[PDB]
């Protein structure tokens, strides 16, 4: 695994020893090459895992997340090139350093054979994101947003640490392989109930769970474009990955303890999809859509059936790509209009036709149009839920209908109708933005050809 | 270019601040009517007719 | 559409608007032209019998019973001209309307085609640049103190002046740009 | 006499059936005149800023 | 009623400006200055590039790759009627029970 | 080597080549629409071969060519079903689409984006063929959603028009309501039969339960605009007339019916679902014919006619006669597509005028449209030995000779009469009287594109019923003996419809005016269903979406509970802790207190 | 479409045609600049009828606010030309 970690570390001295006007080119080229190298982790086994060493191991759940993490950095650099133009070389190098450190921590987090090492890196990712949000955000609310994004996380994560060390004091190890092979049932006890809660709540808060989702709209709205991209694409999936790893020690207590979270997610997906219908801000609408999709992923993980896990993996990958694309489109509009109010700039199809095509395809993938991987994950989760209980179909279908409604509402409001007359600074789309949009969308339509790459270890 | 005094505020109680709120929203004092002072966060915002 | 609206509609304007609406809806009811002509002459006669009423209270009690009767028998599916706000081709060609400023973003290779058009466009832009400075002063001196009372604009007064705020009325895209 | 139209939340009263328009007063007329004055002042400010050739951006809207 | 004199004058001036703009929207005889630069017959070539080549590719793919695997193409087991004979075996299906034919 | 599979796949494959060339140079020229039309015609003349092979032998295939992902014991593969329904419907759809494209070459000549329009039409055709030939539920869902997205794009063709966007979103909403049942059925079939393939579904379901069939019926009701989910089809007339003629007239809207035809082995083993389908079809056909007989927009009248015919199709399905419903689909394609041909010709000649109150004497002013529309109306109402006869007459006979609802039978007969009524309404108000259009006459039919495209479907609407009925093998036992009056019931009710509607139309010439009745108002505003159901639910949803979810819970109470409470408590505790005046007297008094307390409590 | 690009001459001729077919006006005294209220002695009801005739003959609707201040055939022609963007 060092053949990916070491180049990502070398990205830092290369960035800091670069010319003042070569940082973006060098960073983009070498991050793309690192993505290409990481692409060879996809050759997974039907047996246990790719156990590289005592410290790092790869799995067909970890490999798609690793590849998406490596692929996201070049897109983040391309998106950040525009709004950082008027800023000094040292500060741009610091921004690229924060992005590189975030990638390094995420890469080490997804392999992380140890649960304490996983926790340490899973919490180390917090610092670069907070600095990016509270340093290079625009509005005055960013500081407040950062505070939320901080404390919520720690409010969930501090009990987990205690639980973790407690387990190693009883089991003797926190290695995931030993934990899986030596797993034992949890008796229905108050102590075991609180151990279950301490294990679950940390990952629940970062999905986020419906009741615990307040930090996400603030953090995603006030963050710069690279921050929003990394928050929606990779950082939300840490909770799902952690739950998928940790639910192996929580059986059979998950059967009883899953009910409040299942109800919260099943009702909150409807609530947040309905919230999307009445939203005056593009970024907030995209954030609430992310909350709905992650609610579906929470349901899938809580059901803990093979089809549930496959659907959850597919949906995590598809949502990451789609939400990053949607945020990039919103930012392309914002850098022209500087308002971030959906109703202000209207009828952009007549002025930006190719960008309108990008908007249409992004809305189509968000709408879960078959045979996209978005719908593959959606349908697998829905079928698993139907087997779990036939009444889930009402909530699932209502969520599908509202999702289509708000996706097409977002498309029609911004692209169709009549152009706003007083806005005359809508310049033609740059090659950088179109390239960014294509680099988001072609991986999705190309992954629909080989779904088993993103269906997880239970395929 | 909007200042702090041009943003929505709390529910107006006295006719003087009622007139100030009406002047803020570019409409007549006789026509200005805020939402009823309930627990909802309507605050100082005109209750225009519900016509589409 | 073009004309600025007033503060209110006078009684005569209300009566004339009711006359036009009732005639159009009767045409919707009376499909054939001879039947429509007969009933429209009857309708005009029924308007004319109270043309000379001097009592304003009487005339206002009238037109009210009349509009109530209209709302009762108003043909819930009246004929609409296709381009009218309720027609089947109302805003059909708005997607083809492109603003004129977009031409400023054209590539030089695009402007290499159509050189005469862009030369005339440059002339128009220069005319706008000078006329605007004249227009601001003329509007400032002609507006009454305390702000305008009606959104009606004055014409040009001198020889070389242009009507104030003319650019976006003169440079409309077209009724059917494509 | 004809059957009466009963307005509702989603089917409102027509303008031509509104008793308030038939009850005119000098105070009503001055209210209409000053409403038109506010609208005209706002329209004048918007068009003055809209037709300006030097302006190269979004016209800021405090109401929005 | 009717237009006020100022309304007439403003409409007339705006009308003249609008008509001059509309006239200026026209194209000169050379206006599309195109930059030139390069680096049964129609039906016969169309039926080759759009019918013959796709059917060749699809027939090759079906006959040599799809049919290679079992159960990929499954047919109907054509209907057998009395009096028919079979190519593979050669035996003749016996006739029916000579029902009474009348009307 | 047995060209059936190769040719039936080559059809669908060559349908996709112009989409590949959509980035080439020809897409930037004016020859692209003719290229697409020629490709579609070649596809039709090539698909005529499997039709002949089936008609000769009855040849059937499943072609599972590409193996896509496998899910433990479930295998998903790209599989095509090439049964009677597919090989019969494909040539009909290709013929209709060929006529539509030739017509569009004239109707949409002034549209700046005509290449795009043609491209959109081809994409819809491709998705429809994917829907029709699918062997498993995932592929058929792909086609199901593809035709819906193409419909959304083509309805909102003029995206500067607010009403077009509203209608497109309406269609999406209703089709998602149907999609709920589609997904329910798919999940049930996977959970219980362990398959989405049709063969395993038929093998393992000898007595199909209620949930999968109810989901299928809900999907069919959504996509074929049945009574609960009907208004989107009349609302869809916002798109260009070729779009209305191809998608929302003859090809896309039958898809729901097609689905119930595709699952007919399971429908015949369930008795309650058949009754539900029959009642839904009966109420749909009655209500839509009732709405049609009073409309003034010609496209609206033809759309309501399409809805009534779809309701009749699902009545046929509900009486357990699926092959008859398929035959009706095939005939209705021809004559309803030609009916929109004539409507679009009239609209174009009269300067985009769609109201029949302004269409006067066109019987002589434009004669080819007149004769084509007369022939189409005769085929629609049911005229002996025309194309619509061989389906509709058998539909009526089967409904009369079955153990069914009395009310459903009555409503089917009334719907037939009202079909005759709205046909004569169109003819009378559009062709017979004196002209009522503006004085400057621009009427012109003399364009070979329009004439040829209309006349191909005209020959279809005359002879296709006879040819197809005499060429397909018999798939049901017929009704050989009937009461003399009960054999004539269709003709009797149709002639009564003509006579009564014509007599009521002739009274419009009388110099007499009266105000409308309650029944007229109910019929004109579509039973008031679009008003109430597009104002009460939507508002009551959207309002809640801002009042409770967005503000009361998300912005107020969820903030009040976790973060605001914590901030308030920590604030107060910090204020209490850090507020000491700096007087060491109080400090050492507390020291004495703590010291005294410490000694006593511990020991 | 195939609609001819109508000119000012056609609009003027068609307006005068419709007006001469109104029998409350004698055609020989009619002129392009003749006022409706005073030069021809017509009531405002006649003026709105004339506007309706123009609408029905040109196939589009003139709004009440614009229609109620059209008092000469010449300015009716000018309004139609401005709405339809006629060059000459
Ligand atoms: C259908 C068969 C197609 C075969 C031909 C091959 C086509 C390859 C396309 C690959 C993907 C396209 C790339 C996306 C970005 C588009 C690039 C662009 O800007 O165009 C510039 C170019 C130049 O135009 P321009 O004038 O310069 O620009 C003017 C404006 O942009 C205005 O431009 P516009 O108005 O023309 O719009 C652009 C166009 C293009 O933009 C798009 O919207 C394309 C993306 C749509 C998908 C949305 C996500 C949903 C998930 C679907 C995943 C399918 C992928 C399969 C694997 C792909 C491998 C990468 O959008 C549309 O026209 C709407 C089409 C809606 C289609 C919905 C149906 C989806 C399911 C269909 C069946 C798929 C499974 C079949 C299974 C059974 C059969 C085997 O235009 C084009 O070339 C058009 C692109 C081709 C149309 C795509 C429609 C169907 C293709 C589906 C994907 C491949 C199917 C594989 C099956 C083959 C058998
Ligand atoms: C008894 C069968 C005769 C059906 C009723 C026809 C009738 O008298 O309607 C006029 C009459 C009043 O018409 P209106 O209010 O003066 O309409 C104003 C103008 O006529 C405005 O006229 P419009 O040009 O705008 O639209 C004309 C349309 C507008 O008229 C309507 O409002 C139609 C509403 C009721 C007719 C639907 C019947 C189901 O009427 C029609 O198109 C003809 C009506 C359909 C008659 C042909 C087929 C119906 C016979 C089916 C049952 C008997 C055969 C049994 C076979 C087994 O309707 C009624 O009194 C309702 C009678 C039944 C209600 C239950
Ligand atoms: C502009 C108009 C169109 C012009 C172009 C016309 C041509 C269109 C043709 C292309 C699309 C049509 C679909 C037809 C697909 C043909 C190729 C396909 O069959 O091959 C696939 C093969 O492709 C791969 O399966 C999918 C590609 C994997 C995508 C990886 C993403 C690239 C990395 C980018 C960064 C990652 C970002 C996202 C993080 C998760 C599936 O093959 P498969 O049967 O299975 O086995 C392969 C062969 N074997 C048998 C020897 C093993
Ligand atoms: C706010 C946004 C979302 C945040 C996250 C929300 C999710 C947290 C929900 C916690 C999951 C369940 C907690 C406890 C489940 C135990 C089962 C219980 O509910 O059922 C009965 C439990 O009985 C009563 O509940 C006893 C406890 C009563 C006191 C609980 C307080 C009630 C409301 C508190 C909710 C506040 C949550 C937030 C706290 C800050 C059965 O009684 P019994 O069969 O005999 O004993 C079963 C347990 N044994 C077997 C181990 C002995
Ligand atoms: C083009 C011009 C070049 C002509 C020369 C090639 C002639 C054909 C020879 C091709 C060689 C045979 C071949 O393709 O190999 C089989 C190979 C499949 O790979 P296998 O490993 O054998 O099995 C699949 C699972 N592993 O077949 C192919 O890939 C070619 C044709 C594939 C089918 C067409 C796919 C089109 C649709 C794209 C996918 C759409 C999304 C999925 C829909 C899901 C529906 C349930
Ligand atoms: C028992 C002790 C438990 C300690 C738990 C600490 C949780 C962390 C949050 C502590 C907040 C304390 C600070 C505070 O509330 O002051 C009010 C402060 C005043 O603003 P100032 O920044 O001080 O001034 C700037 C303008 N002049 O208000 C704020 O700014 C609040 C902004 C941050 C809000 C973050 C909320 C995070 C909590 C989410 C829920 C979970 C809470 C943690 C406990 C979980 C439950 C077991
Ligand atoms: C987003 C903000 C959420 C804040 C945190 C939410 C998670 C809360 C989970 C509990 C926190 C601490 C749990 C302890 C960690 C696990 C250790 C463990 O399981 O050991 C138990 C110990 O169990 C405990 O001590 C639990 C005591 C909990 C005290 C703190 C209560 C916090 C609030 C309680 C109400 C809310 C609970 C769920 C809240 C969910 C989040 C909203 C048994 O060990 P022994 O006692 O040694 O062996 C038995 C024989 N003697
Ligand atoms: C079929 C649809 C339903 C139809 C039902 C509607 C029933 C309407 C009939 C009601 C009768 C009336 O006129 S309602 C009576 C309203 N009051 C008056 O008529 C008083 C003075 N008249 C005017 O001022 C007019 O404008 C006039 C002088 C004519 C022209 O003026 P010009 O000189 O400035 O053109």
């Amino acid at each position: 695994m060092l053949k990916i970690i070491i180049p990502t570390t070398m990205l830092l001295p290369m960035t800091w020893m670069s010319k003042h006007n070569m940082i973006w080119i060098n960073a983009t080229v070498h991050s793309l090459l690192i993505s290409l190298i990481s692409l060879s982790l996809l050759n997974q086994l039907g047996e246990n895992s790719l156990n590289f060493s005592l410290t790092f191991f790869s799995d067909s759940l970890s490999a798609p997340l690793l590849v998406l993490t490596t692929w996201l950095l070049p897109l983040m650099l391309m998106a950040s090139q525009s709004h950082l133009s008027k800023e000094t070389t040292t500060r741009k190098k610091l921004y690229i350093t924060m992005l590189i450190l975030l990638q390094l921590f995420l890469i080490m987090t997804f392999t992380a054979t140890e649960l304490i090492l996983f926790y340490i890196l899973f919490e180390a990712t917090l610092v670069p994101t907070l600095i990016i949000i509270t340093r290079w955000g625009n509005q005055t609310e960013r500081l407040n947003a950062g505070l939320y994004f901080l404390f919520y996380t720690l409010a969930g994560s501090l009990p987990l640490l205690v639980a973790l060390v407690y387990i190693q004091n009883t089991t003797g190890s926190l290695n995931f392989l030993i934990i899986h092979y030596w797993s034992h049932p949890l008796s229905n006890s108050w102590s075991n109930i609180f151990m279950w809660l301490a294990c679950i709540m940390a990952f629940m808060v970062k999905m986020p769970l419906y009741g615990l989702h307040l930090w996400l709209p603030k953090a995603h709205v006030e963050a710069p474009i690279a921050g929003s991209m990394v928050l929606a694409a990779v950082l939300l999936k840490l909770g799902g990955y952690g739950m998928m790893r940790i639910t192996t020690i929580l059986n059979p207590l998950t059967n009883y303890m899953a009910y409040p979270f299942l109800m919260l997610s099943m009702w909150g997906m409807i609530m947040t999809s309905s919230i999307c219908l009445r939203q005056t801000d593009l970024k907030s609408l995209i954030a609430y859509s992310s909350v709905s999709h992650m609610a579906l992923v929470i349901v899938a993980i809580m059901i803990q059936t093979p089809w549930s896990f496959m659907g959850a993996t597919a949906l995590m990958i598809a949502h990451g790509l789609t939400s990053s694309m949607l945020f990039c489109l919103a930012n392309t509009n914002y850098e022209r209009v500087h308002s971030r109010t959906m109703i202000l700039a209207r009828g952009l199809q007549t002025l930006l036709p190719l960008m309108a095509t990008w908007w249409l395809v992004a809305s189509l993938t968000n709408l879960a149009l078959p045979p996209s991987i978005n719908l593959i994950g959606e349908l697998f989760i829905i079928t698993a839920s139907f087997s779990w209980s036939n009444i889930t179909i009402i909530l699932m279908g209502m969520n599908m209908m509202i999702t289509a409604l708000y996706s097409l509402y977002m498309l029609i409001t911004t692209q169709r109708g009549k152009y706003t007359h007083h806005i005359n600074n809508i310049k033609p789309s740059f090659t950088r933005e179109n390239a960014l949009m294509a680099l988001h969308i072609l991986p999705l339509l190309l992954l629909t050809l080989n779904p088993k790459m993103i269906l997880g270890p239970l395929y | 270019h909007v200042t702090k005094d041009m943003f929505p505020g709390p529910y107006p109680k006295t006719p003087e601040e009622r007139a100030a709120a009406a002047k803020k929203y570019n409409m007549r004092v006789e026509d200005y009517e805020p939402y009823p002072d309930d627990g909802m966060g309507y605050g100082d915002y005109p209750k225009l007719p519900d016509r589409s | 559409a073009f004309s600025a609206p007033a503060a209110y509609l006078t009684h005569q304007q209300k009566v004339l608007r009711l006359y036009k609406r009732a005639l159009r809806h009767l045409e919707s009811w009376c499909v054939h032209r001879d039947k429509y002509r007969y009933f429209a002459c009857l309708m005009r006669a029924r308007f004319d019998e109270h043309k000379n009423e001097k009592d304003m209270v009487k005339a206002t009690q009238l037109l009210r019973q009349a509009e109530e009767e209209f709302w009762y028998g108003q043909h819930p599916q009246p004929y609409i001209f296709p381009e009218s706000p309720g027609g089947t081709s109302y805003e059909r060609y708005e997607c083809y309307k492109v603003p004129e400023w977009c031409l400023d973003d054209w590539h030089p290779s695009e402007k290499a085609m159509y050189p005469d058009y862009f030369a005339k466009r440059e002339q128009w832009k220069r005319l706008r640049r000078e006329s605007w400075e004249r227009e601001v002063k003329q509007l400032q001196e002609e507006t009454p103190p305390g702000g305008p009372r009606t959104e009606a604009l004055p014409p040009a007064r001198k020889e070389g002046d242009l009507p104030p705020l003319w650019w976006h009325i003169v440079t409309r895209p077209r009724e059917r740009p494509m | 006499s004809f059957p009466k139209y009963k307005p509702s939340r989603l089917a409102t009263l027509p303008a031509t059936l509104d008793p308030a328009e038939y009850d005119i007063s000098p105070e009503t007329r001055k209210a209409q005149a000053e409403r038109l004055a506010i609208r005209s002042r706002l329209k004048r400010e918007y068009l003055l800023q809209y037709n300006d050739p030097n302006r190269l951006g979004v016209i800021e809207d405090p109401a929005l | 009623s009717g237009y006020t004199p100022d309304e007439k004058l403003r409409l007339q001036q705006l009308r003249e400006l609008r008509r001059r703009w509309l006239k200026d929207q026209e194209l000169s005889p050379r206006e599309p200055v195109l930059p030139p630069r390069r680096v049964t017959y129609r039906h016969s070539i169309f039926a080759v590039t759009h019918v013959l080549i796709p059917v060749w590719i699809i027939h090759y793919y079906l006959k040599y790759h799809v049919t290679a695997k079992p159960y990929t193409v499954v047919e109907r087991k054509p209907r057998i009627f009395p009096g028919d004979t079979i190519l593979e075996t050669g035996e003749v299906i016996p006739l029916m029970k000579e029902f009474p034919d009348q009307h | 080597m047995n060209p059936f599979a190769s040719l039936t796949l080559t059809t669908l494959t060559i349908l996709t080549i112009p989409i590949m060339m959509s980035n080439s140079n020809i897409y930037k020229t004016n020859l692209y629409p003719n290229y697409v039309k020629t490709t579609v015609s070649y596809a039709f003349t090539l698909s005529l071969v499997p039709l002949l092979m089936f008609m000769h032998t009855g040849q059937e295939m499943i072609i599972s060519n590409w193996h896509w992902m496998t899910l433990q014991t479930v295998e998903l593969s790209l599989s095509f079903k090439m049964d009677y329904f597919s090989v019969m419907f494909i040539p009909v759809a290709l013929f209709v689409t060929w006529s539509i494209m030739e017509f569009s070459m004239w109707y949409m000549h002034s549209d700046p984006f005509i290449n795009r329009f043609f491209k959109y039409l081809l994409l819809f055709l491709i998705t429809m063929m994917i829907l029709v030939t699918a062997n498993n539920l995932f592929q058929l869902f792909i086609g199901w959603e593809g035709v819906g997205i193409m419909s959304f794009l083509l309805i909102g063709w003029w995206h500067g028009r607010t009403d077009a966007n509203t209608a497109a979103l309406q269609a999406i909403l209703y089709n998602r309501i149907g999609d709920i049942g589609f997904v329910l059925s798919m999940a049930w079939f996977l959970t219980h039969s362990n398959a989405w393939d049709l063969q395993q579904i038929f093998m393992l379901n000898n007595e199909c339960p209620n949930m999968p069939l109810i989901g299928l019926l809900l999907a069919a009701a959504g996509k074929s605009a049945q009574f609960g989910l009907h208004p989107w089809l009349p609302s869809a007339m916002e798109g260009p007339t070729p779009v209305s003629a191809l998608l929302h007239s003859s090809t896309m809207v039958v898809a729901g019916v097609f689905l119930l035809i595709r699952f007919y082995p399971l429908m015949e083993t369930n008795k309650l679902v058949q009754t539900m389908t029959l009642c839904l079809g009966a109420i749909t056909t009655l209500f839509t014919a009732l709405c049609a007989i009073t409309q003034n927009d010609i496209k609206k009248i033809v759309a309501f006619s399409t809805s009534s015919q779809l309701g009749l199709m699902m009545v046929t399905i509900g009486i357990n006669q699926p092959h008859l419903a398929f035959l009706h689909i095939c005939m209705h394609a021809f004559f309803k597509a030609m009916l929109f041909m004539c409507s679009g010709s009239i609209i174009h000649s009269l300067n985009d005028e769609q109201d029949i109150r302004k269409m006067g004497g066109l019987y002589k002013a434009m004669p080819f449209t007149t004769t084509a529309l007369i022939i189409g109306s005769l085929a629609l109402t049911g005229m002996p030995y025309l194309t619509g006869f061989y389906s509709k007459d058998l539909i009526i006979e089967a409904v009369n000779m079955s153990y069914t609802n009395a009310w459903a039978l009555l409503m089917t007969l009334i719907a037939t009469s009202l079909t005759a009524a709205y046909s004569t309404r169109i003819i009378f108000f559009a062709f017979l009287g004196k002209p009522r259009f503006p004085p400057l006459v621009l009427i012109n039919e003399n364009n070979p594109l329009l004439i040829n495209s209309i006349k191909r479907l005209l020959i279809g609407s005359i002879f296709a019923g006879f040819i197809i009925s005499n060429n397909i093998p018999p798939m049901t036992v017929p009704n050989t003996t009937m009461p003399l009056y009960m054999k004539m019931t269709a003709l009797i009710v149709t002639i009564m419809g003509f006579m009564l509607a014509l007599e009521l139309n002739n009274t419009t010439y009388y110099l007499k005016f009266k105000y409308p009745s309650q029944t007229y108002k109910f019929s004109n505003m579509l039973g008031y269903y679009p008003s109430i159901m597009h104002r009460l639910p939507t508002y009551h949803n959207l309002s809640m979406s801002q009042k409770s979810a967005s503000s009361l819970l998300d912005l107020i109470w969820l903030e009040t509970i976790l973060p605001k409470t914590t901030s308030f408590i920590q604030m107060k505790m910090s204020i209490m802790v850090s507020n000491q005046k700096g007087l060491i007297k109080l400090y050492f008094l507390s020291f004495l207190i703590t010291i005294m307390i410490s000694m006593t409590l511990f020991n | 479409s195939d609609a001819p690009p109508l000119t000012l001459e056609a609009i003027k001729d068609r307006v005068l045609y419709v007006l001469k077919l109104y029998d409350k006006i004698d055609p020989e005294k009619l002129s392009v600049n003749s006022h409706f209220m005073k030069d021809l002695g017509l009531d405002s009801l006649d003026q709105v009828e004339i506007i309706m005739a123009m609408e029905d003959e040109f196939g589009f609707e003139i709004p009440d606010i614009d229609a109620e201040k059209l008092m000469c055939p010449q300015e009716i022609v000018d309004y139609i030309a401005d709405k339809k963007d006629v060059y000459e």
